[PDB]
């Protein structure tokens, strides 16, 4: 009846500085469906971010992909911020180039 | 191989904020192809895959008709559920539905589905015989008696053995180039010391379709089940999928470890070794 | 192709 989101933040291709790419936040296994997911660039919310249509797995738990086009650089840090009823404060997960 | 079609639907009631939000999506195998959102400006079923655009507006007129009907039914089901569970109109509640079919590689019917969940738990489901219902609680027993007396199962069986299977075969043919494709995983290894005496080996699979895949780590041929960190398979966003699996090894015993990758797009399983 | 109450 209540399930916390699993969270993965990652890029569509292995990151290369100066080469355009997509930043993804994938949230899954959660219930209920109301959730807020934001992508952050150096702490600041990226404005143009899209997401897949609400769907769910065999066990009825929801999943969504949030994504945005981006061009990684050596200095820029990225993160995903997830806001859900099961979370007393939003969970912030950092982008690691090798995860 | 085998194939499947699934329509998923969610209704979420929002008491003070007007009438329930309804979102439906349709899939062939791991590929989304249609969507409908009750809060969207369009009020139509929309395409989400290239191969479904070629359908004429009669398909679309009929599909948005059927899907709009479904949202109204599920809106009333949410109210009936409030009564059956004696719940207040204050709360938000969720009704999910899935239906669809599987076919074999010859395109023959294997399985039909038609099931509901309320607030994230099983409510009522049609059994594999496509004749009987599984009621998950007392509230669902009422619905079961109601649907048994009304012969709802026979209608669904007709849809699932007929229309649903024909649709699947059609989409599988029209979209043969993307749906019947197999993209094998692009693999590689990363390697990072985590101290003077230990290191992480991580095995990657990228750009594969369909999503089904197995990554396994062995040490001298011995499976490292309990000591393998594994992430859930995730969409890359371009229609393909990704996964990795990692182990912590003593340096430099890296050569004792093998990562094994199995996927339907590979002629033979891959073995990677640092 | 898409497809009584509780």
């Amino acid at each position: 009846i209540q399930r916390t989101p699993k969270i993965q933040v990652y890029s569509r291709h292995p990151a290369e500085n100066g080469k355009s790419n997509f930043l993804n936040c994938y949230v899954s296994g959660f219930h209920p469906s109301d959730i807020e997911v934001d992508l952050l660039k150096n702490g600041e919310r990226i404005e143009k971010v899209e997401h897949s249509d609400l769907s769910f797995s065999k066990d009825w738990s929801f999943y969504l992909l949030y994504y945005t086009e981006f061009t990684p650089t050596e200095k820029d840090e990225y993160a995903c911020r997830v806001n859900h009823v099961t979370l007393s404060q939003p969970k912030i997960v950092k982008w690691d180039r090798d995860m | 191989g085998s194939h499947s079609m699934r329509y998923f639907s969610t209704s979420v009631s929002r008491p003070g904020r007007g009438e329930p939000r309804f979102i439906a999506v349709g899939y062939v195998d791991d590929t989304q192809f249609v969507r409908f959102d009750s809060d969207a400006a369009s009020q139509r079923m929309e395409p989400r895959a290239p191969w479904i655009e070629q359908e004429g507006p009669e398909y679309w007129d009929e599909e948005t008709g059927k899907v709009k009907a479904h949202s109204q039914t599920d809106r009333e089901n949410l109210r009936i559920a409030l009564r059956y569970y004696n719940q207040s109109e204050a709360g938000s509640h969720t009704l999910q539905m899935m239906f669809g079919c599987d076919v074999g590689s010859d395109g023959r019917f294997l399985r039909g589905y038609h099931q509901y969940a309320y607030d994230g738990k099983d409510y009522i489901a049609l059994k594999e015989d496509l004749r009987s219902w599984t009621a998950a609680d007392m509230a669902a027993q009422i619905t079961k008696r109601k649907w048994e007396a009304a012969h709802v199962a026979e209608q669904q069986r007709a849809y699932l053995e007929g229309t649903c299977v024909d649709g699947l075969r059609r989409y599988l043919e029209n979209g043969k180039e993307t749906l019947q494709r197999t993209d094998p995983p692009k693999t590689h290894m990363t390697h990072h010391p985590i101290s003077d005496h230990e290191a992480t080996l991580r095995c990657w699979a990228l750009g594969f379709y369909p999503a089904e895949i197995t990554l396994t780590w062995q040490r001298d041929g011995e499976d490292q089940t309990q000591d393998t960190e594994l992430v859930e398979t995730r969409p890359a966003g371009d229609g393909t999928f990704q996964k990795w699996a990692a182990v912590v090894v003593p340096s430099g015993e890296e050569q004792r470890y093998t990562c094994h990758v199995q996927h339907e797009g590979l002629p033979k399983p891959l073995t990677l070794r640092w | 192709l898409y497809k009584m109450t509780f």
